[PDB]
DNA sequence: TGCGAAATTCCATGACA
DNA sequence: ATTGTCATGGAATTTCGCA
DNA sequence: TGCGAAATTCCATGACA
DNA sequence: ATTGTCATGGAATTTCGCA
């Protein structure tokens, strides 16, 4: 009333601009703008009339001010809607991102074998002599991997597996996902135990985990072609694609795993014969000099509009395994760490620190 | 000549019977010829068919040119014949009565018996969970002759189990005892 | 032995460059390549070559060839390799492509409402007075919404629905999915009776019922929002969700689906009062210029690696359930027609005609 | 003052009691007094409960701003009041025994009440599945006076469904006889 | 005929099983 | 015999209010 | 110092639940 | 407290064989 009693009389009001009539009619302020006349509301007002425009169908932004300028016009009218867009905690939590993550990382290959291997479970498969998984140990720098069929993924399973292969030698680092089998106490009991530290990557992130992803991908497409026109008897066939994948050239590395592992083929088809009148001595001495030229990518063009994680933000986590009908986000949380710039800390939901992709993070909108 | 290689021949020979454990009897020893590499499978039988099932695990990490061995049941009959002949392994033979393979490779096959000896007193049927373990011994034990271990000689790269702290390997005089009383 | 018996005395041979010494040794032709010595077997043994090659992990050109040239040697060795690449079934079915769809079509707006119907089913949902489905109809010229709740996604249950719909006005044309409420003949006879045509999507494309699929994704998003802290009971909130989508404004269009219905508001919050003085004559004047002058989108850039379906073409369709251990796709068809650039009708690999969209094909590899 | 307009005043009615239909006796009846175009929507009784029903599914596809009808006793309820107020909608009605609309909707509810004349003799309880047929049919009529159908003036343009063939309405001699049985 | 700010338009992003 | 769609909010661009 | 063809390298595409 | 990866086959680029 008190701002609108002025501007009836005609005294200047900043933000109203001038060169426009204010009137009276029917007990209301109203205004002739060029869309039409549209009816003025007082300050008090206002917060309730975006909130009911907007909870109509729960709008952005100028879904919500088309329906308001219908009937009322204010001086910047978007910045009360856009007011009412960040305190709508249902439409923060349910409304998807259009902010893309930033260009991925691409780290640095392990200077040595069994510096790092990557473990991962394949399964369920059809059964294959009261088998239905395979372990999947992937080694970081040279690529190759082992296969081991087991029943479940389980902890068990993966300590029998991994001791019949620590048998040849102990890695630095184990990196894996946070699957039951490798998450467990008995686990990390078995790790301490041999000196080897237990990587995790972030959670619902198979990206992180890729280097073995990347070789269940080789893994399964050998053994569906081994398998064409004949029952899916793949527990036999685990020791002939472990084989032959070992061997088998990366184009754009010019090496195979085995050759990577080793320096020098062994008594299979197609071997190479290039070090043969080389001592051991100078061939080891070759593997160090092409185990440190390999090719390796770097990150790349980032999206136009992508967005990069900033101490203090507010950001909110995707759920994980998110019911029918209902929020594919929590709550806004805020960013404690930026660890790279594709991983962040955040004070999570419940209250806890939880280490997260930003794969797995939208910026809260409207600040 | 060519120089010597790993994968240009593997040694292999059977040790047992040795008292039950998680119901195995015998080990197959196979030793890289070149840089004295040792795999080490527990087997029920000195069978051509136990022979073959662990030779399976092995081959589909690494074949050799050649496998060496004494005269034995298993490894002379035609069914082990056939399995080399698939995989295009020649198969050479000692002559009975004289198993002669080379000096690296006799020291390697001294230690493995006397490594397992000094751990089968005390416990002698858990040798099965010790098996990894002494294959990490026996490939970060350092060579006098190369001056370098057979993890070294394989992958061209220090270990991350490096046995340092060397084993006496001798058996101690209260060990002597439940030896001898067994 | 022929070609190669003049070889070794010194004759010039096409392909086989002059410049190297080839000589025998160990009954073998062999030559002083720069990559060392490499041997040069008979024409009738390099098919057998490539073929051990290519098998041991089933690998593609580069990497197949890095195996052959490990002991061999002869000319144009990639066009033997890629030989056999074009006739291992395993590879054609097995592995993945490697060239996108085209560019996607945008196909005009229906000119007038109810030309054009789009209907599709949302579901299971949580159980909601014993309904677990969505029946969601979209006028495409409009977008004006349809809602009906349904107990399965049955032909009785769409015949029910349509009835009651069908009241207020009788379609052109309805486009569906081939599911199995849609594609029965008692839907069939239902639709004949009326001068209905049915128009179906290509098989295992949504894209396809891309108006009404995009309607969905509003319709359970606003679902979402307003059960947030609330147990799943919207069955009693679809015709809310009916009503609010149908009168919220497409910032791109500026007009609510039901202003393009009516052309004018009915009696709810923020109704817009612009056409207040004019006829109704007049207003659907207006109205009739409004719907022919909407902003509709074009063919988007291809991407650089596309392909576009020719007639004879070699192609495969992708299989549409692929159990595990299975080819992804299907044998090698040809194209009979190209209906346009995103749609084609292929040899199916039974013998029948079928209409294909090609997100949903490959062009085979090597020709 | 302001041109009409459809959503301005629907006019709402019942027709009934009807032979049973799937259990369905009365005919709610909406017309929209600018178009003249007609719902139907059958009801069990002529109940404010039956009412509010039919209407929600209604005034989920378009409100009006108001509603007239006559002092029935499930639009004269307290309940209907309540219901109209939370949409918006001001209820409207005629004075008692002095049923007045507008000449456009008078002769509407004649058709309505003459067309399903026509079509119950014969088979009295299949009129539920005729009431789609019958809405097309008087939305699709010509209107002597605005000389568009209700169809082309809710929505603005010509309709797949044209009622070209103009019904006689009037009942022949034959359907006065099994009309007179009854 | 030009400035600062507001208003409008642009459009990459993502999800409809 | 058929074909993607469009709400969303920061950013880019245009228009407004005033001189 | 240059041509046509072969060989090599480049890299967008897609799938690892 | 952590991070995508790489086989694939047409296309682009470089090298080869010869002059
Ligand atoms: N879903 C899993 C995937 C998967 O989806 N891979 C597809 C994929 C997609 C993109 C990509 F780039 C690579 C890629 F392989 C997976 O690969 N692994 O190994 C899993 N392992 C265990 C679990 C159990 C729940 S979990 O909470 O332990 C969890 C959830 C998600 C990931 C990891 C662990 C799920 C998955
Ligand atoms: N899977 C179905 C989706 C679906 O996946 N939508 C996700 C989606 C993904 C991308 C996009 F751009 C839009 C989009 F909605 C779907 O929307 N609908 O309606 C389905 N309706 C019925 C069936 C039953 C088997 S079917 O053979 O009848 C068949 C298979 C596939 C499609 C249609 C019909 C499955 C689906
Ligand atoms: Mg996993
Ligand atoms: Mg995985
Ligand atoms: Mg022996
Ligand atoms: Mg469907
Ligand atoms: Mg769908
Ligand atoms: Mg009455
Ligand atoms: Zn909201
Ligand atoms: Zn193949």
């Amino acid at each position: 009333d008190a701002e609108l009693d002025q501007l009836l009389q005609g005294h200047y009001i900043k933000g109203y601009p001038k060169q426009y009539t204010y009137f009276l009619e029917d007990g209301k302020v109203k205004v002739s703008r060029p869309e039409g006349v549209k009816i003025i509301p007082p300050q008090s007002d206002r917060q309730k009339i975006v909130l009911q425009a907007h909870n109509l169908a729960h709008t952005g932004r100028e879904a919500t001010l088309l329906k308001i300028a219908n009937l009322y016009w204010w001086p910047n009218m978007r910045k009360d809607v856009v007011k009412q867009l960040g305190r709508c905690q249902q439409c923060l939590i349910t409304n998807a991102s259009n902010k893309a993550s930033g260009p991925i990382l691409r780290p640095d290959r392990p200077q040595k074998p069994f510096d790092k291997f990557f473990i991962d479970y394949i399964g369920p498969l059809p059964p294959s002599q009261g088998y239905l998984y395979v372990l999947v140990v992937v080694d970081g720098m040279t690529g190759f991997t082992w296969l081991y069929p087991t029943k479940a993924p389980s902890t068990s399973a993966t300590v029998k597996s991994l001791n019949v292969l620590t048998s040849i030698a102990i890695p630095k680092v184990i990196h894996s996902d946070q699957g039951a089998a490798f998450t467990s106490s008995t686990f990390a009991e078995w790790a301490k135990e041999r000196g080897i530290h237990l990587e995790f990557s972030t959670p619902y992130h198979p990206q992180s985990s890729g280097k073995v992803e990347r070789k269940n991908s080789d893994i399964k497409r050998l053994l569906t072609k081994l398998l064409v026109g004949r029952p899916t008897k793949w527990y036999d066939l685990l020791p002939v694609v472990q084989l032959a994948l070992n061997n088998t050239y990366s184009p754009v590395l010019k090496y195979t795993p085995h050759q990577l592992l080793f320096g020098i083929d062994s008594n299979t088809p197609f071997a190479n014969q290039d070090t043969l009148d080389l001592t051991r001595e100078e061939e080891l001495s070759l593997l160090q000099e092409i185990r440190t030229s390999l090719y390796h990518p770097s990150t790349p063009p980032a999206s136009s509009r992508s967005w990069s994680p900033v101490v203090g933000q507010l950001v909110q986590e995707r759920v994980a395994r998110p019911a029918s009908l209902r929020p594919r986000w929590h709550k806004p949380s805020t960013v404690l760490k930026v660890l790279n710039p594709r991983t962040v800390v955040i004070l999570d939901h419940l209250g806890n620190n939880r280490t997260v992709s930003i794969d797995n993070l939208k910026p809260t909108s409207h600040q | 000549d060519r120089p010597q290689k790993p994968f240009d021949k593997f040694f292999i020979d059977y040790i047992g019977p040795l008292p039950p454990s998680q119901g195995y009897l015998y080990v197959l020893v196979v030793v890289d010829g070149m840089t004295g590499f040792t795999w080490l499978y527990p087997t029920k039988a000195p069978s051509t068919s136990a022979t073959v099932k662990s030779l399976n695990v092995l081959t589909s990490i690494a074949i050799p040119k050649v496998i060496h061995s004494d005269q034995g049941a298993a490894f002379t009959s035609s069914t082990f014949a056939e399995w080399a002949k698939e995989r295009g392994i020649h198969l050479e033979f000692s002559t009975p009565y004289h198993p002669q393979s080379s000096g690296k490779v006799e020291r390697k096959n001294s230690d493995i018996k006397r490594l397992l000896t000094k751990l089968l007193v005390g416990r002698p049927t858990k040798w099965y969970d010790l098996l990894p373990v002494v294959q990490l011994a026996l490939n970060n034990t350092y060579s006098p002759v190369l001056k370098y271990t057979p993890h070294q000689l394989l992958f061209g790269i220090d270990s991350n189990t490096p046995f340092a702290n060397q084993d006496t390997l001798d058996l101690t005089r209260e060990e002597e005892l439940s030896l001898l009383q067994e």
